[PDB]
């Protein structure tokens, strides 16, 4: 037992093991212990997959680097990519041209989109909604409740939902319950009534439809989704609009101005309301767990400058808040070697001393698995994994020897408190919690009947709640910010600027033979780097810090605990043998463990 | 009474289950309802831990024979197979354990089918496709960084309609998708007969849609449906929105030197 950032972590209670953990992009194992109560005192986060894409990287071509680094993960697809230009770019001095810029902001915001309304609905949605409680709704009740949640959605009838029931009981009666087998329900962990769970698995099944037309934005600009293609340089969709013989032309553009409108309809009207509606029945229930780091720690690099290379203009506008204290946002710089740093002593990698942290550019990737001497089972075969000796693939990366919790919640409190000092570019972030915390706190309980709260953002954002809340507002931003883009584009292209590519250092012998660049995205899960060093036309080295590496880290030289670790202590579970609160928690994060671990 | 299909993940991205999902003909929604009955998938089943493990045992006894086992990622060999772990056991392990009883056994995208990103130079998670591992069962190798998506509910759909495998080729893959060279119907083909190319990103040429051979496009020695079939309900492939293929349903194409660096004898294509 020992104290660390205000945790007091005990493990003599009873460990119970998740792994499988199920409904995350990759492979986790989650070890907990409870004491009497059933209260989570100590949680283990261990990421169990590695492929080494840092190692394979080394001696290629950095102009190859993007597709290599894409396939750390098709979920948040394309994200590495364009960290990677971006990160040879840098090296290179290579700046793209606007129409490049403009592209890339597109896909990156539809890849939010598509990702964090898939993340909520087909990942996320059953932690909180009992499928089997949806058969027993009332379609009449159901229609009066889609109503109330979000009145300009169209599909209300009570029909509709009849019908959508009914398929769900055949389903059922089957025998053959497909992905709802040996499922949670009926635990009292689900507090929703039948009617708010047939409106959620309605949605769940409309976004399994609508998704699909989403990402025919990346196949546009990027020939296909997953893993669109991007380019050292700026993008290769030329454009040509005198014309059918180009990537792009005017007919395209308004192709992906057509499926932006449909993403704007879909966040304002079904994704939206859903998690204030299912925010507010789980805050009713008093359902505030899971704030972890949130409370204190969060980080972001900032991202989407409304000017190009201008990061004054960032739209989710970044930097380290610590202790808690939303008055004070430290700039954060990826590429001074104090700032961000991993270690390994709690994971499963060497150092030539692993008393410290290596920033990227400095980073090593050896593996070392070995278990502790505490471990219960074998080394093909564990039953406990030893938390105290190296326990996990994932690295512990660290903001001046700070644990931080990075993400869309981190992106939106540091929006918050930037809009709080003056900051104009984050004034839409802060309108949507202003706007959010007043639905939860009373205008959907007047609604629904139930007694109003009094809650703060202070109060309300770290929590699970709050970090679900976070993601769906981020989706919506998102949608509207590229519609903006697209009308820039537009607008550039007419003007007479059809450019898409800088070729000026294509070619490796313009390139200087020694040069280190460094690429930072706003990833769906939160805060992404690669760090790059090149030498004679070849990668030296390449280290990938990814936000599940952040999230889902384990404990760094100091112990000090990661996110994941932190949002799991203090809960109380309703049965010890059911990891619905342990499953609801880490999805809130929306693990993608391929990514964490590369 | 709909096919049991057991879903496993190795070492992989999850591309493919993200593009079976993109599937508009069939939907995958009615795969999933009215098609098959996916009892085990760790994207998107509601159980973890004890409770998903319990899945595989009911429905292999249930359906001993009777199940299809789709396979994406892949096992690695080194760190005693701990670099991939699935209930404190290496991957390998289920693998071979659900692979005894299976009717079929699907390997999805080039990760399953031949090894992928992971198995590239210089491999260090030994990262082994699936038909190197299980040697006495029936494999269909469906390749593809990730294959399209109505090429993995094609095989699916062929699968239930008729209970056999697809014809194919001598290295696995169903002829119904993987028979054409993309450079056999690629749009770009009559700029390649007259010698046009693209020779710079963005230059007049790629302006014109000229073809992308010397900007490396590995189209000539690629099988897919990419240029028929094409991408996300036929909207675009990768040659169509300006980047040459980069083969990525070729086995070992991580290491057949740079994306942008022609093929060699153009005579020959
Ligand atoms: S080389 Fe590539 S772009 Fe040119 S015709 Fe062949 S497949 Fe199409
Ligand atoms: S890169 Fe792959 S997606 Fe098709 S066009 Fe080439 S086989
Ligand atoms: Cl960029
Ligand atoms: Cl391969
Ligand atoms: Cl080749
Ligand atoms: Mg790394
Ligand atoms: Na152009």
């Amino acid at each position: 037992a020992y104290a660390t950032q205000g945790f007091n972590l005990d493990d003599r209670g009873r460990r119970i093991v998740v792994d499988p953990v199920t409904r995350i992009e990759g492979h986790m194992r989650c070890e907990v212990n409870v004491d009497a109560n059933n209260v989570i005192r100590n949680a283990v986060s261990t990421g169990t997959m590695w492929r080494g894409l840092e190692v394979i990287l080394k001696g290629r071509d950095p102009r190859d680097a993007w597709a290599f680094v894409e396939r750390i993960c098709g979920v948040c697809t394309g994200c590495h990519a364009l960290a990677s230009v971006r990160a040879v770019e840098n090296a290179l001095d290579i700046r793209i041209p606007k129409n490049a810029h403009l592209i890339r902001e597109i896909m990156a915001k539809t890849l939010q989109v598509h990702d964090h309304a898939v993340h909520f609905y087909h990942l996320h949605a059953l932690d909180w909604v009992d499928v089997m409680s949806a058969l027993k709704a009332d379609p009449k009740r159901t229609s009066e409740l889609q109503q109330l949640v979000s009145p300009a959605h169209p599909l209300s009838s009570a029909g509709y939902f009849r019908d959508i029931q009914n398929r769900l009981k055949r389903f059922v009666e089957s025998g053959q319950l497909g992905p709802f087998m040996n499922g949670y329900w009926g635990s009292k962990a689900y507090v929703l009534p039948p009617e708010a769970n047939l409106m959620a698995v309605t949605h769940y099944l409309e976004a399994l439809d609508l998704q699909k037309e989403w990402v025919k934005i990346h196949t546009i600009f990027g020939g296909k989704n997953p893993h669109p293609n991007y380019l050292v340089g700026g993008v290769p969709c030329a454009i040509n609009l005198d014309a059918a013989s180009a990537p792009v032309n005017m007919e395209r553009l308004s192709f992906v101005k057509a499926r932006i409108d449909e993403i704007i309809e879909f966040n304002k009207n079904v994704y939206v309301p859903d998690v204030l509606a299912i925010g507010t029945l789980y805050k009713q229930a008093g359902w505030l767990y899971g704030g972890g780091l949130a409370a204190t720690n969060v980080l972001d690099y900032g991202e989407y400058p409304n000017v190009a290379y201008n990061k004054s203009t960032d739209q989710l506008p970044g930097g380290a808040i610590l202790n808690g204290n939303w008055d004070e946002v430290f700039p954060v710089d990826p590429r001074d070697s104090q700032q961000v740093q991993e270690f390994v002593s709690h994971s499963w990698y060497k150092y030539a001393d692993e008393s410290v942290g290596l920033h990227p550019w400095d980073g090593v990737t050896e593996p070392n698995y070995v278990l502790g001497a505490n471990t219960k089972g074998t080394r093909t075969r564990i039953e406990q994994i030893d938390e105290s000796a190296k326990y996990s693939w994932i690295k512990s990366p660290r903001w001046r020897g700070h644990a931080m919790e990075v993400g869309p919640l981190s992106r939106y409190i540091l929006a918050y408190a930037h809009a709080r000092s003056g900051n104009k570019y984050a004034e839409r972030p802060k309108e949507q919690l202003e706007y959010s915390a007043q639905m939860i706190n009373s205008a959907i309980p007047k609604a629904l009947g139930l007694p109003e709260t009094q809650y703060t953002l202070k109060q309300l954002l770290p929590s699970t709640i709050g970090r679900t809340l976070a993601r769906a507002l981020e989706s919506q931003y998102c949608g509207e910010m590229m519609h903006s883009d697209w009308h820039d584009l537009v607008a550039n292209i007419r003007a007479g600027d059809t450019a898409t590519a800088n070729v000026d250092k294509w070619d490796p012998a313009t390139w200087p033979l020694q040069a280190k660049g460094v690429g930072t995205v706003a990833a769906p899960r939160g805060a992404l780097g690669h760090w790059i060093r090149i030498k004679d036309g070849r990668i030296e080295n390449y280290q990938c810090v990814v936000p599940t590496t952040w999230n889902g880290s384990p404990r760094d030289y100091k112990g000090q605990i990661g996110a994941f670790e932190a949002s799991l202590m203090n809960t109380p579970m309703v049965n010890p043998e059911q990891p619905v609160e342990i499953l609801r928690t880490l999805h809130s994060f929306d693990p993608c463990l391929a990514c964490s671990t590369h | 009474p709909r096919t049991p299909v057991l879903w496993l993940h190795g070492l992989e991205c999850t591309c493919c289950s993200e593009s079976f999902i993109r599937s508009a003909h069939p939907l995958a929604k009615d795969v999933v309802l009215s098609m098959i009955s996916l009892d085990y998938d760790d994207t998107l089943m509601a159980a973890a831990g004890h409770q998903a493990e319990a899945i595989l045992e009911e429905i292999m006894t249930k359906y001993k024979g009777n199940y299809i086992l789709a396979v994406e990622g892949n096992p690695p060999l080194n760190q005693d197979g701990m670099s991939c772990i699935i209930g404190g056991r290496p991957f390998i392990e289920q693998l071979k354990y659900v692979a005894k009883d299976a009717k079929a056994i699907i390997s999805w995208g080039s990760c399953a089918s031949w090894g992928c990103v992971q198995a590239a130079k210089p491999n260090p998670t030994q990262a082994t496709p699936v038909h190197k591992v299980i040697t006495d069962k029936p494999i269909i190798k469906v390749p593809g960084c990730p294959p399209i998506a109505e090429v993995m509910t094609g095989v699916i759909t062929y699968m239930l309609t008729f209970d056999r495998i697809p014809e194919l080729d001598r290295q696995g893959r169903p002829k119904m998708f993987y028979s054409q060279r993309i450079h056999d119907k690629c749009y770009r083909r009559p700029h390649f007969d007259a010698g046009q190319f693209v020779e710079e990103w963005d230059d007049e040429s790629a302006r014109k849609g000229f073809c992308l051979y010397k900007m490396g496009c590995k189209g000539p020695t690629t099988y897919n449906a990419c240029s028929t079939t094409r991408w996300n309900e036929g909207t675009s492939f990768p040659i169509q929105s300006g980047h040459g293929c980069i083969g990525c349903s070729e086995d070992g194409f991580w290491d057949k030197g740079s994306f942008y660096d022609r093929l060699t004898g153009i005579s020959q294509f």
